[PDB]
């Protein structure tokens, strides 16, 4: 399986640390960049009460058994909408 | 298969005991309950 | 070591028929019980 | 003889139909007298006995093929006494019958059973063969 | 841009494991891992068959692509027989005992 | 660090009479303990709370 | 496989072996029991005479049985089989099971 | 002693043993939950008064049946005991995982119980649908309970699957082909093989049941978008797996014990065998739709699940039909054990036959639901793998035990139960052509003939199981040791002696290359 | 005074076999044709014939009369 | 000479059979279980309405 | 004594203790989630924990200083983790199976339309990106570290364990992080709960397959491993792939194509 | 044209058992085609055979609850 | 409705169920076929002395049980097959009727026209007129035009049930958020019962089924005065 590289004749481990860190470790970074200019933060969605969603069956079982597990005040409405 | 005789034989007599134990651990806590259902119905 | 051979490789004694036939009981006895006693707790309940 | 149960690893000794030479003689141990048979055996066998020729015959081998074909009577037993306890099952039933089952819904009463018959022929229930059709409108009668 | 410091079994191996490497290195099999080869079978040339007590028990594969093996305790003495094709075994003692 | 295998092959292949989840001593011993006592006491209470859940409350 | 006269002449032939032993007269007769068929005189003859070489008596009244048992509904095999058999039966004193009285429970 | 011994074994031998005995005693709370049943539907009327109780007495029968008596016994019990001995290894690979695949099954079946104790049970049937199985129409613990038992009960038995297979495959004398393996270890290599590819899928299904109940997910919630019918899949595609997994083994004792008491060295036509139940155990996963032909799929669909369970009966019919020429020509021995094989082969053709009838997704939607299917599933179950577990219990109790069973008491046991269980499923083919739905705690009028005979036959089963229990008693009061059995050459197992020594095989066998 | 003739001695289990064999499928296609004859074919006939000279006006007629109906009396 | 099925079968199947067949046709018949079989050719009709 | 090559494993209390630990810690749920009670939970999980701590410390015990894991046991060993992981595979297939059901025939109450009306998904360019190329790169470091090991190289292998480690506890990080910012639930109809289970499960699975890693990070820093002889360190490099894997899975059809 | 509607003709855009998709669509299309002939003052007669067909089809509880969501501005559909 | 001892179906009262009456004949044949032919064989197996231990050969006698069981489930699948398409072949319905599951009854409505609905309860045991039918009869039937395609659009609105009515040929799981669709057709007028066929909980066992099977006109008038 190819598509620009060599190797084969004589490698093991250094074959392996050659590709994670001449490639592997490079796209990482290459990524992380291209996350970190897309960050910032994102408009709060308009809230509207729809009944296929903020799902309550049967009350969680901690806090005041409304909120989920990682609820975010920003950007997650309660079944009554945003909190204050 | 072949075997011994009975190390320890059990006789008719002590069958008919084995048989009548056996059955009644069965039958009489059942039959208590059941006896009893309506007892239970007015709850 | 265990114990090796008839009557030994088992978790019960059977060294005494009698015995044994109580124990037989309580075993199978209430194992055939508890469904009855089940329902009578839940017809107790309400 | 005497089979022991350590003896599980050695060859031993069965009666088949299957299998009519068995790896082991019934009788291993001789008396006097039967080590001077063996000795007679190995001489013509027109100078043995009836009797030794017999004898011969059951230190070789435990049961004839006659003897271990025998049928039994087991099985008058098996169905006696299969009969008896599923006779004894019946006892439960009444048992059960008199103190456990309260009475049946009215719905089995005569006059209601005669009166749901007519209806049910009023509505042609199973008309083309289960029911109805076992009535003679006509006649007014079940057909015969 | 190479170091050392991993052992290797020959180092660090211990037990049982031990014991199975360092006979396969003097081609011996005494834990059983290999299946033994047969021999002609008959009356002078038996297969051998090693055991540290008085009576093994034999599986015989009498013809090749059988899906029955013919079991039987093969005990120490005269050769015995497969009873259904006939091969001659004989129990040979110990070695597996150090 | 050091390589300490072969210490600690000497200590577990001892031949003792101990099986393996007690070989190493005293620790073994208190962990085994713990480990047992909170099972059963835990298994005690579990049992406390069907028995209790069992019967229709308040 | 191999035919009627083919097979009759091997078994034949395996219990004719001079110094047949204990060993083989037995499984010879435990494979043999094993198909679909009373064996011919011939085979039995053959087998009888390995007893006698053994010096095994009760060995020939078993085999005797043993034919009588493999024609189970055909009460015709055996009768026969034991008129052809008569001439090695007197040579031998080898006595039926019959004559032993072993045929009754 | 008694605990290093029994609490803490690693010996396959004793943790078979335990898997019997816990077995049995499930079996008793499984019979006397299906009495209460018959009882209820005995006479016209109402009984318990209280059809909510009727609901969890049913479901419960039937989870107590198959994952607390059928599975440990025959996987559990027979497997642990047999395999290592019929192919010479000295223990299973996994020997500490081994027990705790035993050691589950006490709290799992703890939670089952406890599940009918608290609130009013769950009385959802053992397929446990929602929304029924709900938070809704089934609020609080009850079905939470039954789900947590279901996972012990999951991981028990795939830890068990992952020993069984690895055993089997690893722990076999070198020279020793697969092909040379007994059907029995087959049997149970193709069982461990369904249960880990089966039983993951039902965990996520009751996990996904679970979190809709407690977590507020709406995977089988209309109101979410989710849909109840994809509970119905995820169950099933476990569901039909399971129901080769109840037999399989089954399968691989009758051909033990047909081969044994015809006095063969080997069963008819092997790789036939061997082909039969890798088949059946393929084809068994692409037909659980069968399920489901009132649910409303597209007839395309139907008419493919209809055709792929029918080819089912071609590798079926052909383990019938070898198992009734390894009869032809035997030297039939009428022990107790082959009178059960016997019926084994007679009734599971017949369970067997009308699950073909049943195929028909056309009939099914007749047929659905009603008493037809619970007639089919007894016969294959009731006459197949109870049949099965008797005939292997008393073969090779002697094995087990070192003592033998009174043979005379054990035909009079067979002769109950063969009318009892048949004079109680029988009837109930014509409650299902006439029409009485499954799951119905009281019948319109015109079904009451049926359902009087049917409870009557149920109780002639319970004085069979009565006298079971007496049965084993006279063997372990008298004891009668064994001293011979017949054809050890073709059956390792009993090499060893009875009952074998607590460890065997200490030196393996010696099987030659050629 | 006279030798019994030489009965057939090979293939006696194989020889009932095939005999029997007949024997079998003559009963099972028995049972088979009994069920097509007294049951099936009495169904279609039943059908045919009930339908034949049916009249589902009259027969409603009498159903009505006869008080059965929530909708029509 | 005789075993257990010798001396006592006869007995055991003729008592067997006998006490099998009385206690259920006094079950089925005496205490009032209500089979409800066919109407057919045993019931009058009678109006209903 | 044996002479067969394979272990008989001395009397274990661990079976035992882990059973009961199995019925703690489902009682607790039970308890937790109808009762707002956690003292058994957190019982069952400490016993848990306490089991799984000594059984393996046992194995560790039998094989690299009791010498028990013969090349035949080893074999046994192989078998068993493959087997156990196609049951993983099969678990996660149930819930990629209620995906598809969800996504491929979205109802009315949804809008009839995927994903859901009022759901915002994520970019699958932004973060979920990263994150693949998290795993992707641990895949490619453990690899090296598996040579280095081979290769006898003590001061690489654990140089590549560790790199290996550290990115599989980034990745846990960011998963950590969106699911904060996440602008959806698992309480948004079956949107939130195909999401969330199966990223869930999965993200469960890091921290097992990192746990193990760990365990062999200590293990190499004393020595344990051979250059021939290292079944644990397999095993959890099979464990790091099945993980890896499914992450790809998950990606593809839920972050992309179900976006 | 087609009066004398006596009920939903098959539709060979649902030919299966599983009609659910049916009362949906033709509840939208009613509601979209409503929507487009009051925009432009039209007559809201061209879409009586959705209404007519979706009448036919859907529960009433289906179409009271999808008309509730409608008016409180809940309405998933797009209209 | 079922009768007392009654053996098989209920009679036909629609085209589908007679057909499947028919194709039940023919497969309950076969099942005949095979079982009678399994039992004489174990039996003929059994009541010999004549013996054959020895190893016998598989390959010949194996294609014959495995060409016969295809040659025979091909002849069940065909007409199996023709059935099915046929339960759901293109229908023209004259009318729609909906019934929607409920714990514990079920509710009817007729939304061609007027809107139309009403519940449908079991009439209690005590509460029966003479000649009445325990736990069959409901105080409101689902009445229906006889002779005419009537399309049935079965759902729930709450956990599941099951509609169904056997001499119909009729059975159709009632799912919530889902709507089913089958095809009814009577050739005769008169009552048909039927009951749940999903467990629903409780009173699974009484929540029945009656349709009313009358003349057009007579339908008619009846929806009217049922507004
Ligand atoms: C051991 C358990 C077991 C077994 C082995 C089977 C075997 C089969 N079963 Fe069964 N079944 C169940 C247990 C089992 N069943 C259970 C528990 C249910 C209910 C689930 C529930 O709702 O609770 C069920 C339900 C079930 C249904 C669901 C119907 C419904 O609910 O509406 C169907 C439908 O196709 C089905 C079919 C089959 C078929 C085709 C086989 C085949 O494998 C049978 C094959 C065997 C033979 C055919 C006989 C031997 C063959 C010959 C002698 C050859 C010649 C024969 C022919 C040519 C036909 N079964
Ligand atoms: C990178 C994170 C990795 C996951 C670990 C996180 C911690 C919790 C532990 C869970 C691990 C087990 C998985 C159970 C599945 C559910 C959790 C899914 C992952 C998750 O954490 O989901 C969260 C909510 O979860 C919640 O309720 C959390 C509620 C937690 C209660 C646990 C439920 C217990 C379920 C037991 C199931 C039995 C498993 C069976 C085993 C198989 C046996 C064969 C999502 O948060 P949210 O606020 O809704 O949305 C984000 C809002 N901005
Ligand atoms: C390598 C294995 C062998 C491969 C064999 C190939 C055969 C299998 C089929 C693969 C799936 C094809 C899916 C594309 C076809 C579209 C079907 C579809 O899209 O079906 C939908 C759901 O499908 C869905 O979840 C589909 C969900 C898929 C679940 C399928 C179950 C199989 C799972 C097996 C697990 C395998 C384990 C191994 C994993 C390594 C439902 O139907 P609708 O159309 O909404 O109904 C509309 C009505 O309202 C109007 O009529
Ligand atoms: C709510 C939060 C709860 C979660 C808490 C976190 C849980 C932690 C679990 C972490 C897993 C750690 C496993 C460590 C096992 C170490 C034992 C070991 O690795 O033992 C090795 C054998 O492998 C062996 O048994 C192989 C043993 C393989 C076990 C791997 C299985 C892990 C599965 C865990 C549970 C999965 C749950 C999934 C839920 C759906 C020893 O043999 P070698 O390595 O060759 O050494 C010998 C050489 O020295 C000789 O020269
Ligand atoms: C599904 C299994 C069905 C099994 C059928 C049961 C078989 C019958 C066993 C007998 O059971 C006993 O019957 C007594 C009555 O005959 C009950 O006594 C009750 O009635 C007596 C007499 O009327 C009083 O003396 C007692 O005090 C009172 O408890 C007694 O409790 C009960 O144990
Ligand atoms: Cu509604 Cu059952
Ligand atoms: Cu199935
Ligand atoms: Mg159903
Ligand atoms: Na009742
Ligand atoms: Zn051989």
């Amino acid at each position: 399986a190819s598509a620009a590289k060599g190797d084969h004749g004589g490698t093991g481990a250094r074959t392996w640390r050659f590709l994670t860190f001449g490639l592997a470790l490079p796209s990482v970074a290459l990524c992380t960049l291209n996350s970190w200019l897309h960050s910032g933060h994102r408009e709060r969605p308009a809230f509207i009460p729809y009944h296929h969603l903020r799902i309550r069956t049967k009350p969680f079982s901690w806090g005041d058994g409304n909120h989920t597990f990682f609820h975010n005040p920003r950007v997650n409405p309660l079944p009554t909408g945003y909190e204050k | 298969i072949t075997a011994k005789p009975a190390k320890t034989p059990t006789s008719p007599k002590e069958q008919a005991i084995g048989l009548s134990v056996t059955f009644l651990s069965f039958l009489l806590p059942a039959g208590w309950v059941l006896y009893h259902l309506d007892n239970y119905k007015k709850s | 070591h265990y114990e090796e051979g008839p009557g030994k490789n088992i978790p019960f004694s059977v060294e005494n028929k009698w015995r044994l036939l109580a124990m037989m009981t309580l075993f199978f006895g209430s194992g055939f019980a508890a469904p009855f006693f089940i329902v009578r707790h839940q017809l107790l309940k309400k | 003889s005497v089979v022991k149960s350590e003896d599980y690893a050695l060859p031993s000794y069965v009666d088949r139909r299957d299998y009519p030479l068995p790896d082991v003689a019934h009788v291993k141990n001789l008396s006097a007298s039967q080590k001077a048979l063996k000795e007679k055996e190995k001489a013509s066998w027109s100078s043995l006995s009836i009797d030794e020729k017999v004898e011969l015959y059951r230190l070789k081998f435990k049961e004839s093929f006659a003897e271990m074909n025998r049928s039994t009577n087991e099985w008058k037993t098996v169905v006696g006494a299969a009969m008896f306890f599923i006779g004894f099952t019946a006892l439960l039933l009444i048992w059960e019958k008199h103190y456990v089952y309260g009475p049946i819904p009215h719905t089995f009463e005569e006059e209601w059973v005669a009166k749901q018959t007519k209806r049910m022929l009023d509505m042609k229930v199973a008309p083309i063969q289960g029911f109805s059709a076992k009535w003679d409108y006509d006649k007014n009668e079940w057909k015969k | 841009a190479s170091g050392g410091g991993v052992p290797t079994d020959e180092e660090q191996a211990t037990g049982l494991e031990r014991e199975v490497m360092l006979a396969a290195r003097k081609g011996q099999d005494p834990y059983n891992i290999l299946a033994p080869k047969a021999t002609s079978g008959t009356k002078e040339d038996p297969n051998l068959v090693p055991s540290i007590t008085n009576k093994r028990i034999v599986g015989c594969i009498c013809e090749e692509d059988n899906s029955t093996v013919i079991w039987f305790w093969l005990h120490k003495g005269e050769a015995q027989r497969c009873p259904s094709c006939g091969t001659h075994y004989k129990l040979v003692p110990h070695q597996l005992a150090h | 660090f050091e390589n300490r295998v072969a210490e600690k092959q000497k200590l577990f292949q001892e031949d003792n009479g101990l099986p393996v989840h007690l070989k190493g001593g005293a620790t073994d011993n208190i962990l085994y303990r713990v480990t047992m006592t909170l099972c059963l006491g835990g298994t005690l209470y579990s049992l406390y709370c069907l028995g209790w859940a069992s019967f229709p409350h308040k | 496989h191999e035919t009627d006269e083919e097979f009759d002449a091997r078994w034949v032939t395996y219990f004719n072996k001079p110094d047949i032993d204990a060993w083989e007269l037995r499984k010879g007769m435990n494979t043999l029991v094993g198909y679909d068929l009373v064996p011919e005189p011939k085979i039995i003859d053959a087998a009888l005479r390995a007893c006698r070489r053994l010096n095994d008596f009760a060995s020939a009244v078993r085999i005797l049985e043993v034919v009588k048992d493999k024609a189970g509904p055909h009460k015709e095999i055996y009768p026969y089989v034991i008129q052809e058999l008569r001439p090695t039966l007197n040579e031998l004193g080898i006595s039926t099971p019959e004559e032993l009285g072993l045929d009754k429970v | 002693m008694f605990i290093n011994r029994w609490l803490f074994s690693t010996n396959h031998k004793d943790i078979g043993t335990l898997y019997l005995l816990f077995g049995a005693w499930a079996g008793m709370v499984g019979t006397a939950l299906s009495l209460l049943i018959r009882a209820e539907l005995g006479q016209p009327g109402t009984l318990l008064g209280d059809d909510q109780i009727y609901n969890v007495v049913v479901t419960a029968h039937a989870f107590v049946m198959i994952f607390f008596m059928v599975m440990p016994i025959m996987i559990g019990g027979f497997g642990n005991w047999l395999v290592p001995l019929m192919i010479g290894a000295p223990d299973m690979a996994f020997p500490r995982m081994n027990n705790m695949s035993f050691w589950l099954l006490p709290p799992s079946f703890l939670l089952l119980l406890a599940s009918s104790m608290v609130e009013a049970g769950a009385g959802t049937g053992w397929t446990v649908y929602p929304p029924l199985a709900g938070n809704l129409a089934h609020a609080g613990a009850s079905v939470d309970l039954t789900i947590f038992s279901l996972h012990l009960a999951g991981v028990s038995s795939i830890l068990g699957a992952i020993n069984f297979i690895t055993t089997i495959i690893n722990m076999k004398p070198p020279a020793m082909s697969q092909y040379q393996t007994p059907l029995f270890v087959w049997s149970v290599m193709i069982t461990a093989v369904l249960l880990l590819l089966s039983l993951p899928v039902l965990a996520a299904g009751i996990t996904m049941l679970l979190t809709d109940r407690n977590l507020n997910t709406t995977f089988f919630d209309p109101a979410g978008g989710g849909d109840p019918i994809l509970y119905q899949h995820l169950f099933w595609f476990f569901g039909h797996p399971e129901v080769y997994i109840l037999i399989l083994p089954g399968f691989g004792m009758i051909s033990h014990i047909v081969t044994y008491y015809s006095g063969k060295k080997e069963p008819f036509g092997y790789m036939g065998m061997v082909w039969a139940m890798m088949s059946i155990g393929f084809l068994g996963f692409i037909v659980w739709a069968h399920h489901m032909f009132t649910v409303g799929m597209d007839v395309d669909t139907r008419a493919y699940f209809t055709s792929a369970t029918m080819i089912i009966a071609i590798p079926t019919g052909v383990k019938v039909f070898s198992w009734l020429a390894t009869l032809h020509g035997g030297n039939i021995k009428w022990s107790p054990a082959m009178m059960w094989a016997l019926g084994f082969i007679f009734l599971f053709t017949v369970g067997g036959l009308t699950g073909i009838v049943l195929a028909n997704s056309s009939l099914d939607i007749v047929l659905h639901d009603t008493y037809y299917v619970v007639a089919h599933f007894h016969y294959v179950l009731s006459m197949g793998a109870v049949f099965a577990i008797m005939g292997g219990f008393v073969h090779w109790f002697p094995l087990f035990s070192g003592y033998t069973l009174n043979d005379t008491w054990a035909k009079i046991h067979f002769a109950i139960m063969f009318v009892g269980v048949n004079m109680t499923f029988f009837p109930q083919h014509f409650l299902g052509l006439s029409g009485m739905p499954r799951r119905y705690s009281d019948y319109p009028d015109a079904y009451t003939m049926w359902n009087t005979i049917s409870s009557m036959g149920s109780f002639i089963s319970l004085t069979a199981v009565m006298l079971m229990v007496f049965i084993i008693w006279e063997a372990f009061a008298s004891k009668r040791e064994v001293l011979t059995v017949d054809l050890t050459t073709t059956n390792l197992e009993w090499l060893n002696g009875c009952p074998p020594p607590y460890h065997t095989f200490e030196e393996p066998t010696y099987v030659n290359l050629k | 005074s006279t030798a019994l003739a030489k009965p057939q001695m090979r293939g006696l289990l194989a020889r009932r076999l095939r005999f029997h064999i007949v024997g079998a499928f003559m009963v099972s296609l028995g049972f088979a044709t009994f069920y097509k004859f007294a049951v099936a074919e009495k169904r279609k006939k039943a059908y045919a014939d009930f339908y034949r000279n049916y009249d589902s006006m009259k027969d409603f007629e009498e159903m009505r009369k006869a008080g059965i109906f929530q909708s029509a009396k | 000479a005789p075993d257990f099925h010798d001396k006592y079968g006869n007995a055991v199947l003729a008592s067997g059979a006998t006490f099998c067949v009385a206690v259920w046709v006094y079950m089925a018949t005496q205490i009032g279980i209500e089979w409800n079989p066919s109407p057919v050719g045993r019931v009058t009709p009678k109006e209903w309405r | 004594h044996q002479t067969h090559a394979y272990h008989m494993v001395n009397p274990s209390p661990w079976p035992l203790t882990g059973a009961l630990s199995a019925l703690l810690m489902t009682s607790g749920l039970t308890m937790w989630f109808h009762f707002n009670s956690m003292t058994l939970l957190m019982i069952g999980l400490t016993t848990n924990m306490l089991t799984m701590y000594q059984w393996w410390r046992d194995v560790i015990r039998e094989s690299t200083f009791q010498g028990h894991h013969t090349p035949a046991v080893q074999k046994g060993l192989r078998y068993g983790m493959i087997l156990f992981i196609i049951s993983e595979v099969l678990f996660f297939t149930g819930f990629f199976w209620a995906f598809y059901h969800s996504s491929l025939a979205p109802t009315p109450e949804l809008g009839g339309c995927w994903p859901p009306t009022g759901i915002h998904p994520l970019n699958p360019l932004e973060v979920p990106l990263l994150n693949t190329s998290v795993l992707l790169a641990s895949g490619v470091s453990i690899t090296w570290a598996h040579h280095s090991l081979m290769e006898g190289d003590r001061k690489h292998m654990l140089q590549a364990l560790f790199i290996t480690i550290t990115l599989g506890v980034y990745f846990t990080l960011l998963q950590a992080s969106e699911y904060y910012e996440a602008p959806f639930t698992i309480s948004d109809g079956v949107y939130g709960s195909t999401f969330f289970v199966a990223t869930g499960f999965h993200g469960l699975h890091v921290i097992i397959g990192s746990t193990f890693l760990i365990v062999c990070f200590f293990r190499q820093l004393k020595f344990h491993f051979t250059s021939n002889h290292h079944f644990g360190f397999e095993a959890a490099a099979w464990y790091w792939h099945f993980v890896d894997v499914v992450w790809l899975f998950l990606y593809v059809s839920i972050y992309w194509w179900g976006s | 044209k087609i009066k004398n509607y006596q009920t939903a003709p098959f539709d060979s855009r649902f030919p299966n058992q599983n009609q659910t998709r049916n009362c949906w669509q033709n509840y939208l299309d009613f509601h979209r085609c409503e929507k487009a002939m009051t925009a432009k003052g039209g007559d809201v007669s061209v879409c009586e055979w959705y209404r007519r067909v979706y009448k036919s089809l859907c529960p009433i509880s289906w179409v009271s609850t999808w008309d509730d969501r409608r008016a409180e501005g809940t309405f998933p559909g797009k209209i | 409705m079922a009768y007392p001892m009654q053996l098989g179906f209920q009679d036909a009262t629609s085209p589908i169920m007679e057909e499947l009456l028919h194709f039940h004949d023919h497969t309950l044949m076969i099942v005949f076929l095979i079982s009678s032919l399994v039992l004489y064989i174990i039996s003929l197996m059994l009541t010999t002395k004549l013996t054959h231990t020895s190893t016998m050969d598989a390959q010949e006698v194996e294609t014959i049980w495995t060409i016969l069981p295809a040659i025979i489930l091909i002849l069940i699948a065909l007409p199996s097959l023709r059935i099915l398409y046929m339960m759901d072949e293109i229908n023209n319905p004259s009318l729609t009727v909906k019934t929607m599951g409920h714990q514990w009854y079920w509710s009817y409505e007729y939304t061609d026209y007027e809107d139309l609905s009403f519940d449908s309860y079991m009439i209690p045991t005590s509460e029966l007129k003479p000649g009445e039918l325990r736990l069959l009869e409901v105080d409101n039937r689902v009445v229906l035009p006889m002779e005419m395609t009537i399309r049935m659009l079965v759902s729930s609105e709450d956990v599941l049930h099951s509609w169904a009515v056997p001499s119909l040929g009729l059975k159709t799981d009632a799912i919530p958020g889902r709507l089913n669709q089958t095809t009814l057709m009577s050739s005769r007028p008169g009552l048909y019962y039927g009951q749940c066929s999903e467990i629903c909980g409780s009173n699974h066992s009484f929540m029945p089924i009656v349709l009313e099977l009358v003349p057009l006109k007579y339908f008619e008038k009846w929806s009217a005065s049922m507004l």
